[PDB]
């Protein structure tokens, strides 16, 4: 098997593609509600306090807790970059101060989006992947339809043609010749 | 390259980026003063300053192995965003609170290929 | 399918045409050979003494077709060459110009069937090719890809989760 | 491929006298060498039909067509099938007292499996 075989893989394999990349949207939603969540529990207790969230944060960086480590990866030939998080635990976490009982509120949604960027350095290291894949994809179904739509067609009109030629000298013969 | 690329950048708003923070990405260059964060404002900041940012981020930092950056931003300067195509730093737009879900007249490859930078 | 059976109608009209072939250069050879009786001359002798330098020749090519590279050959005919001057046939010698006309129109199209040959060989070369890379991909890449993700969906479940426990 | 530009033969007598005719024949001048190698039924060997086909297939660089009866293919069958090279395009055709079977037809075959 040929053209037949690639025609039924190259369809299982859009089919996976199709999952993943609606997965990866559905994460990608996930990732957008989680954060925002979190984004508006920080203005509650920003609003309840008096306290401006933002500025304290922002004011107070020196040095990062959390780092990547980068890799390059060959996987059956192709290039991969791959990444995993790293936690510096040498540095401190920030100490927000006029905060009160609104200081748990702020230790919870820390929580909750330091495990949210964990999963954007998985969605990360996810990119290069599907990138390639998605090519891979595009290409593959190129060349299924330049061998279904054209190259066939294309092939079937030459042996007609080639059909007609050896007619006309078979019909030139019979006169011209005895 | 790799090696030496272990921050995450940010190009982003005042609510996304105060997450970000706290999650303890952000740093410092003792040596340089620079900050591997830049908060945008819409009204306030201009499409050049973007694009020096992310150029800065990008190309002239040995040390970023990751940008996020705010779809909505990205999408001010596709073309630059678009035409970037090196293997680091790896670049993610993700949402922003005021924009949580993607339109639901973009299809899920287009939604995921801007997810990724394209 | 509608594929398969269009296919194998190529097959068989390349089968036709094969035959075709045989029948207008053997009847082209009759009439040589009637002329060659009558004349008392020696065709094939003749010809094959004066070959030197080919007047047909061809010219490989190659053809993107929607991304697939393919293999054309293009009949060349040098003009410096000159055709044959038979020698001692007489009213038979127009009896071997027609001859000579229908064998170089006889090639023309053996070429045509040389490119289609060609374009099939390549053709199957790159479904072969094609099929590797997609098993290569199918058994590594997709796999791992398929995890990370369903893996990636269950934490940030967990997170929606932990932040919908507001009561 | 640049360099491909001969259509070579190994065919009976008519066959070769017609193609002869068309003007594909040539004789490299320093060696003395052809393109075309006349077959008869009775008296050319299976070796020696093998050591042409290798030549042109294989030896020479300039033959892009390599035109040969089906009747004469048959006796080297596996030889042919083994060729799987894109150049020269080989090319079986019929012969006078030997029609052409699709069936025996190498690339014809490797063309109709994988269809």
């Amino acid at each position: 098997q040929g053209y037949s075989l690639l025609k039924r893989k190259s369809e299982a394999l859009t089919k996976r593609f199709r999952d993943i990349t609606k997965r990866i949207d559905d994460a990608k939603q996930k990732m957008g509600r989680v954060m925002q969540t979190a984004a508006f529990s920080l203005a509650e207790v920003s609003y309840a306090t008096g306290e401006n969230i933002g500025y304290q944060v922002q004011e107070s960086v020196s040095t990062a807790r959390f780092k990547v480590r980068a890799r390059q990866e060959n996987v059956s030939g192709v290039y991969l970059s791959q990444f995993e998080s790293y936690i510096d635990p040498e540095i401190n976490d920030f100490r927000l101060t006029g905060l009160g009982r609104g200081g748990q509120q702020v230790q919870r949604a820390k929580e909750i989006y330091s495990r949210a960027v964990e999963t954007l350095v998985e969605l990360a290291s996810l990119q290069t992947a599907f990138i390639i894949l998605d090519e891979v994809i595009k290409v593959t179904n190129r060349r299924v339809n330049a061998i279904e739509h054209v190259i066939i067609p294309r092939t079937e009109n030459t042996i007609a043609y080639i059909n007609s030629e050896l007619d006309e000298l078979d019909r030139e013969e019979f006169y011209r010749l005895k | 390259m790799a090696e030496k690329r272990t921050l995450i950048a940010v190009i982003a708003d005042e609510d996304t980026t105060t997450g970000l923070l706290l999650a303890g990405i952000g740093q410092i260059t003792p040596e340089t003063q620079e900050k591997n964060f830049f908060v945008y404002q819409e009204g306030k900041t201009t499409k050049e300053e973007i694009t020096d940012k992310f150029n800065h981020f990008t190309e002239e930092r040995d040390d970023i192995a990751i940008l996020l950056i705010n779809q909505h931003i990205a999408e001010n300067i596709r073309a630059r965003v678009d035409s970037f195509t090196n293997a680091f730093p790896a670049i993610l737009e993700i949402p922003s609170k005021d924009h949580p879900y993607d339109p639901e007249k973009d299809s899920v490859l287009k939604r995921v290929r801007k997810l990724f930078g394209e």
